[PDB]
């Protein structure tokens, strides 16, 4: 019966005018989004920015395609969209996006006896993220994906999640190292611009980063090494070699920590919670060395032993309080 | 989730400074917008500026008569109110702007509106 | 020939509206390269041959088997398969089109493609470096559901998979198994997929020898110390800090050759296990110049440490190994 | 009309889609390869880049003509409406064909049907290397070409002029920076598959690897780092910070060394040559702090020294004898 | 009426040649530009562009496409653009630039009843901006985008910002973390090359530089590595081995604060702001150990008390002086 | 007159062979060249290439387009460049190049009356350049474009520079922050392949490398730390672990700065002038320390102020020395 | 914003040095232009210079004969006017050029004019 149904999809496109949309000229074709997420593969901090796999279906009635006497649904090759009309839906803050293309191009199309149209891509899409480091790196990002028709207004097109909260699926399949999701949530509204008001459909997600890694590699060394600082002042006032060897070395340890680290990260003008730990651990491995500047000032060059005993109460009871505002701040 | 307390609101004829005081999700809402209600007429633009960078822009009428400007600490926005004149004579609200919610120019864009101060001249 | 491409119905799969088309499916991994554990991902160039019957392409004129390039490619209808785990895929279309066909009198098609493909695996990088992850390939139609295109491997396919033929530069392939996922149960229905697993192992590691054992002298260094007397204390206190200064540039000097994903590997357990011994042997001689003011908490230490150190290692590599 | 007619009389009754001699004998295809320039070659992805003049020759007696004219040099366009043969590089990952600005492809037909059809391509090949005597190591990097779907019944490949002479890579071609192109060696082979069997083209390039930059950023910094270790022993036992600092701190420049060595070593499971160098010079700098540990102790148990004296001569000649096992094992070859 | 609509556009299509623009052989058409700045993404100092993100607006009459029995604007679908003349319009300073083309091809095409077309595009554009970097990372730059015709003359062609001034929207939306735009302006103008006058049309940018993360990352650790350098002023004479290595280990520690640095910053030939107090800092803590030689050469190897006493004034008020001038003349 | 000018052109190209150059079979088509720089974005030693931005204008007469009854010339639209021939002109030295395609492919088709074809493009070109870097970073290149003809010899085409030494223009515009243009010439040459005889046109120009951020960068740290290590001869030979200490120090940070560097060349087999320089001054500051190890040897272990005496000066002599042989033999 | 002062207009038939001092913005104008207006005739490209790296180039009348430099220290640039001749004897003048503002002969795409030297000989 094959004759048959070639004929009834060769009617269907004969004299199809692709440039109209669906009732052209009457109310708004109103078009149902759909997204199974496959994966987000990357973020990226430095670039501001976001990687997403998903498969997106668009969903929306067209007379045009209506067709009679075949009760199935018409699974067709992905050419086919090439001779329909499709929504001009674009990701309105995307950096960089294609469609998968092996083995053919990513794409389905599904008639339905009524006239709906169902229509899928397997999308790839950098998107911008702008990021608040301010609290890095125990910092909650609001990543989002935004869906507008380019081109038809309100009047012309009108967008829904289809499903209501179950339009998206697959975010338990995400799966990034560095961050949890701890909610989605998806939102629709109308946007005005200069050239009218436009449908737009958000996707968004709450991520949270794991502290696990940067107490074990950026907050651990820091503080074995102001620790490590506090040892000159148990050492005698008489070992100079020794104790400025001691405060000398540390700092420099500190240095190469700092450094090291910087790579890491964007270039950032506000001072992230981690800059502002590693500033605070070198003010005091550099103020432990000062310590001694003041104990050999006037020990030889003019108690001794007070001095010391004060800087050993004083510089992990400074510490312990740096720690304490710090981390309430911030956690 | 943004709330918007104003105050400020002074009689006069004159200089005067509408402060706007945010607190909550600041950073998803980079825009605060000025707007100003007359009685009976529609809420009109008068100005907008972001938070980060205090790019700003004018409505024509306000055009350097206004200015805008903001503190990061506080997170505060004021209108400088300048140069006043009886056309100036409405309930002026202040509103957050999401990132990609479209044009400075248009209420319907704005989600979160403060209580409204009237000035009168 | 062009006879059959007039009447040919490029739009619809064949035998529309009734059995399932059988797609047999054979793989030949040319290579495997790019196995990126920071990027979470691996390259692989592989000649993926499609062989399903098309009754409207049956021949009589001759018993010979039509050999076709790859302009003809475009006039017949193919399966819609796809990768699923690949984040980017492309053809070769040096210096042509890779791309062949064979249409047999009977009307099979046997349909190949050189393709390279960026894929995803999921690596679990807790018993990194001392790690074997598992990374998969899999296929599957994209839009005809079970009713209309079934995969399964050829019975060709045990022979001309290529694997064992593979070197890889930093893994070995231990293991490869080739399985049949009859019920995918995507959104749009039932979706068979044809998946190959092979098993990756680091191919015990050597070049982390180069880092582990500058970590194992290292604490060794430290205990030097121990055996220098207590007088010396500019001496004792330098070799300390110094070795914590080394032990610094050897920790953080492998995150820039390592991934930058945040994940607790066992190489970096090995670090700080390494860095708190340094630490506590500088410490120790704190105890033992304030002390002062005996060599038994030296000569403790010049045994305890060395003990300790033996029996953490027997507990780090017994759970890792 | 004088051409045009001529054009349009080849191209009647013409049929891309079979080859020359379709049913008949085997399509002889004559190749020969101008390397304009031998790209980078990337040890870390075992990959090396090539631009090459890639012409192939083969008759084709449908396309024959007779005219005043012997030769007729065509516009590239003209490529796309005859048969081709469907070479493809079985090693080649990523190939690139130029098209600036113009496509770069050559077509000319000679009287008798003779078609010389020429490409610009910049190819990228696979290079498996074995780096077990890095860098004092030399590979043969293949290029290996033949058709992707006529086996050998329905079409062969030979080489244009003779098998020295079709590959023609100039010396100021030679594009390589840390490599050597000794020579190179043109074969044809013959392999199997499930689609049949094929005739493939393979050409090796013999590159040998130049030691003059890792000599002086690695070899030379590390056999001073290990003299330098030495110097502690001619220092006297007395001076315990002294010769403390030198050996801890010796370590720490042959960490630095050996850390920055790792960003220019390939990342591969077996130790490198210059590995196992970094690896004893290392433990050279470590016995050098643990014989003075000896010394201390021996000394201050007891409290010029036998130790040291042993050390003074023991030490510069292990050394030197384990450079000429080292040198030896590995420059060979 | 689809039909309607159909036959009207069919009909202005027929016969309609793209090759010449509107009005050829006559005066020349006037075409208004419109943009809407998305995004700027980056900002490379290092490569000397920055990547610009907009919705490209060109406004024109064609009076071969008026139509009349329609009192709408057409919305047609992004595909009628292969079948219009448009404007040759290009991005002179541009390096790389594309359409966005998912879901499709992010263009606009609306007709008017009067033959006006507004054409829009959504483009990511890294354009070329050479920057001045002798004030670094004090400096403002002025990073432009210079829109032209490529082959039309202005006998043939002119630009205008439609709307003056608020021609370009959306620069309240850039976002970027290391600079601020300080002001934008329009500008209209003729450029003369050997092959005629051309239409051009400059969109310009202030950026400035916000220097808080330098003063901390940069800055500040130089600031605390020299001063440090001063204590040994403060210490014992007699202790050799101790101020011998607080002179060298502030210096090494100058020179891996140094060089780690120079992985962030582009090639130039010039003294950037940041090298020459770099540059300063490392003589300063230079100088200070070789303080300590003169003090060792006179005291032991030939007043000792004096010559430290006066640096001990002389090295922290010099430094005072030469930040004094530095960031006078840099700020 | 629309419809004149449309016939006119429709006429050109109707029964046009694209695949026959103009005069076939007679003499050669005189093709002149003449490129308008817009910029060089790039020169990489480590990629061994440069990457130039230019507006490339070809200039030939082909009878097959010559029009009369129109005293215009016609500027067409870029895509009438598909009906035409064009020469078969490519850049034998390229690695990658582009026609930049937004918002329309960088491209112009301008006929005149008498036949004349003026086709212009817009390229970025990613371009071989082999350096000699034994001199460098004092080193002078030349960095060619090479230009012929891919399939045609000179039997068949011909090319010239159009205006003679004026048809490069814009030298001036170029502005690489690591080069000054000294020079730039025009060659025109034939050829010689197995397959024939072929017309080239070579660019060049003369780089020279701005001496002024090596100096500061990588020169004078390394002045400096070879200095700083003769302190210690005018140490007390008492001062074992001051003395010793200085020595290792100084060579451990040659070391840092020596690895530190190496991230930004070519892995070469020869020794750069750079390499000659920092590879002396970690030979000096090695030979210091080894000095100490000969006065420590003989005082103690066994005059130590006469080796100590000559240290103090044949050490910076040597080194001025070095400096002298090294800066006259480079510059 | 460039500022142009001119200097060195003597009498001669002869040397003579030319000297043309810019203060501003000159990074957003890199090409230093000279040109000349006898009296009547139309304003005429003499040569100009890139103050970054000096890349030179004259008209015909002029080639080998003027020579063009600069030195960035004070921001000035010289015609060294060598071998003069009655046909120059015009009003030289100084101008500036912005980066992408055409081609080199053209006076109309110069914007900053200095005053302009008179020279007879
Ligand atoms: C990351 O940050 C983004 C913002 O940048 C957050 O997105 C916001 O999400 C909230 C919901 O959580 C959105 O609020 C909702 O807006 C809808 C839009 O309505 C517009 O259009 C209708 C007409 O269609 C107009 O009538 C209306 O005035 C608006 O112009 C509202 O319809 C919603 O109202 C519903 O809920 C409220 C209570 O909240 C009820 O009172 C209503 O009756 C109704 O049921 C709702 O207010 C907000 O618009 C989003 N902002 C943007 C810019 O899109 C993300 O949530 C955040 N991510 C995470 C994980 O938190
Ligand atoms: C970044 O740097 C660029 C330069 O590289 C700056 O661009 C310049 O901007 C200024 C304005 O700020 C431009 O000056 C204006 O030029 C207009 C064009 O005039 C030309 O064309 C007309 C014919 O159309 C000719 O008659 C004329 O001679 C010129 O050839 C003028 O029309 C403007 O004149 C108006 O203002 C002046 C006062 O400024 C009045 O006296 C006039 O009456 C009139 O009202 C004006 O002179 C300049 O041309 C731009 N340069 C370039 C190369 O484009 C950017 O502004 C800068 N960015 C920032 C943020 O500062
Ligand atoms: C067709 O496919 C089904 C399902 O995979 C399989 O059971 C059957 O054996 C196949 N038939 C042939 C002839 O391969
Ligand atoms: N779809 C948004 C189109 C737009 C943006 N700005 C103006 N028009
Ligand atoms: N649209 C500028 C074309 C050009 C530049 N140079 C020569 N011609």
């Amino acid at each position: 019966n094959m004759s048959f149904v070639k004929e009834t999809v060769d009617k269907l496109l004969k004299g199809y005018d692709i440039r109209l949309r669906p009732d052209f000229g009457g109310p708004p074709v109103c078009v149902g989004m759909n997204i199974d997420i496959a994966s987000i593969d990357m973020v990226s901090e430095v670039n501001m920015d976001y990687t997403l796999t998903m498969y997106f279906q668009q969903y929306w009635r067209d007379k045009r395609l209506a067709y009679s006497g075949i009760p199935l649904n018409l699974t067709l090759d992905n050419r086919v969209a090439d001779q329909l009309w499709v929504p001009d839906t674009y990701f309105l803050n995307d950096k960089k996006s294609f469609v998968h293309g092996v083995t053919v191009k990513n794409r389905m199309i599904r008639l339905h006896p009524d006239g709906t149209v169902l229509y899928g891509l397997r999308i790839t899409t950098t998107a911008a993220c702008m990021m608040d480091l301010r609290r890095y790196p125990l910092d909650e990002q609001n990543c989002t994906l935004e869906i507008e028709s380019y081109g038809y207004t309100t009047d012309d097109i009108e967008f829904y999640w289809r499903g209501g909260d179950k339009a998206v699926t697959g975010v338990e399949r995400i799966e990034l190292p560095q961050f949890s999701i701890v909610e989605h949530r998806l939102v629709s509204r109308n946007v005005v611009f200069a050239t009218g008001a436009y449908p737009r459909l958000s996707l968004s997600f709450r991520l949270k980063r794991n502290i696990g890694y940067f107490i074990l590699q950026t907050y651990m060394p820091s503080i074995l090494i102001t620790i490590l600082s506090w040892v000159s002042f148990w050492i005698n006032y008489d070992a100079s070699a020794a104790r400025v060897a001691l405060g000398i070395t540390t700092v420099l340890t500190m240095t190469t920590i700092n450094t090291h680290l910087r790579e890491t990260l964007p270039k950032i003008p506000y001072v992230k919670a981690i800059d502002m730990y590693l500033m605070g651990c070198f003010v005091f491995v550099f103020l432990a060395l000062l310590e001694y500047a003041f104990v050999n000032y006037i020990f030889f060059g003019r108690d001794v032993n007070a001095i010391d005993r004060w800087s050993r109460i004083v510089f992990p009871f400074t510490f312990s309080l740096f720690n304490l505002v710090y981390w309430l701040y911030y956690v | 989730q943004v709330q918007l307390v104003e105050s400020g609101g002074g009689l006069v004829q004159g200089s005067l400074r509408l402060s706007c005081a945010a607190s909550g999700h600041t950073f998803n809402y980079p825009i605060m917008g000025w707007f100003r209600q007359a009685p009976g007429k529609e809420r009109e633009f008068v100005g907008a500026i972001s938070w980060s960078g205090g790019s700003t822009s004018y409505a024509d009428s306000v055009k350097d008569r206004f200015t805008i400007s903001r503190d990061n600490a506080k997170n505060t926005v004021y209108l400088e109110m300048n140069n006043l004149k009886p056309e100036d004579t409405a309930v002026y609200y202040c509103a957050a702007k999401g990132r990609y919610s479209g044009g400075l120019y248009y209420p319907t864009n704005y989600d979160y509106w403060g209580q409204g101060t009237q000035v009168t001249v | 020939l062009d006879g059959l491409i007039a009447g040919y119905a490029r739009n619809f799969r064949p035998g529309i509206g009734g059995p399932p088309v059988n797609v047999a499916l054979a793989l030949e991994v040319a290579s495997i390269d790019h196995i990126s554990e920071a990027n979470m991902e691996y390259t692989m160039t592989v000649f993926l041959h499609q062989s399903w019957r098309d009754s409207r392409l049956s021949y009589n004129h001759t018993n010979e088997t039509l050999g076709l390039d790859s302009r003809f490619v475009d006039k017949l209808w193919l399966p819609d398969t796809f990768i699923v785990n690949a984040k980017s895929a492309w053809f070769h279309d040096v210096t042509v089109e890779n791309k062949l066909i064979r249409l047999q009198p009977d009307g099979v098609i046997l349909y190949s493609i050189r393709i390279t493909s960026t894929v995803a695996c999921d690596m679990d990088l807790a018993k990194y470096p001392m790690d074997e992850q598992e990374c998969m390939l899999d296929l599957e139609s994209y839009g005809y559901s079970s009713e209309d295109i079934v995969y399964y491997w050829s019975e060709s396919q045990e022979h001309i998979h290529g694997l064992d033929k593979l070197q890889l530069a930093q893994f070995t392939i231990t293991s490869y198994r080739f399985t049949t996922e009859l019920m995918n149960f995507k959104s749009a229905g039932q979706f068979p997929r044809l998946s190959l697993h092979f098993h990756l192992r680091r191919n015990r590691g050597v070049y982390i020898i180069q880092s582990y054992m500058p970590s194992v002298l290292l604490v060794a260094m430290s205990w030097v110390s121990f055996w220098i007397s207590q007088a010396a204390v500019p001496a004792r206190v330098s070799l300390g800090i110094t070795t914590v200064l080394t032990m610094t540039t050897l920790m953080v000097s492998a995150r820039s050759s390592l991934p930058r994903a945040s994940a607790i590997k066992a190489l970096d357990v090995y670090f700080w296990i390494c860095y708190v011994f340094v630490f506590a042997a500088l410490v120790e001689y704190a105890f033992a110049h304030f002390n002062a003011d005996a060599d038994t908490i030296d000569i403790y230490a010049r045994a305890v440490f060395p003990a300790a150190f033996a029996a953490v290692n027997v507990i780090y590599w017994a759970a890792y190994a | 009309e004088n051409f045009t007619r001529i054009l349009d009389s080849l191209l009647d009754g013409y049929d891309n889609r079979l080859r020359p001699g379709f049913g008949g004998p085997v399509t002889e295809v004559k190749t020969d390869i101008y390397v304009t320039s031998f790209g980078p070659v990337s040890d870390v992805e075992m990959e090396y880049t090539m631009d090459v003049f890639f012409r192939q020759t083969w008759i084709d007696k449908r396309l024959k003509y007779d005219g005043p004219i012997e030769i007729l040099r065509l516009n590239n366009m003209m490529v796309t409406k005859v048969w081709t043969p469907d070479t493809f590089f079985r090693n080649g990952k990523k190939s690139v064909s130029h098209n600036m600005t113009a496509p770069n492809k050559l077509f000319r037909i000679m009287r008798n049907g003779t078609i010389l059809y020429t490409m610009r391509l910049t190819i990228s090949a696979e290079c498996p290397m074995r780096l077990v005597d890095f860098p004092m190591d030399g590979h043969a990097c293949p290029l290996k070409f033949g058709s992707y779907a006529y086996p050998k019944s329905e079409m062969i490949y030979t080489w244009t002029k003779g098998p020295e002479k079709s590959v023609e890579v100039p010396k100021e071609s030679s594009s390589l920076v840390q490599y050597d192109l000794i020579g190179q060696t043109v074969s044809s082979e013959t392999i199997k598959s499930i689609t049949g069997e094929y005739i493939v083209m393979t050409v090796y390039f013999h590159l040998r690897r130049k030691m003059g930059y890792f000599m002086i950023q690695t070899y030379i910094p590390c056999i001073m780092t290990v003299i330098l270790s030495q110097v502690s022993f001619w220092i006297n036992k007395e001076s315990v910070p002294a010769r403390t600092v030198f050996g801890i701190t010796t370590v720490l420049t042959m960490t630095t060394l050996s850390i920055s060595a790792r960003h220019s070593l390939p990342k591969v499971s077996y130790a490198t040559a210059m590995d196992w160098f970094i690896a004893v010079c290392f433990a050279f700098v470590f016995s050098a702090l643990i014989e003075f540990a000896a010394v201390n102790y021996f000394t201050n148990i007891q409290m010029t020294s036998k130790i040291d004296k042993y050390a003074r001569i023991l030490f510069p000649v292990t050394f030197g004898a384990f450079n000429m096992v080292y040198w030896v094992v590995y420059l060979s070859k």
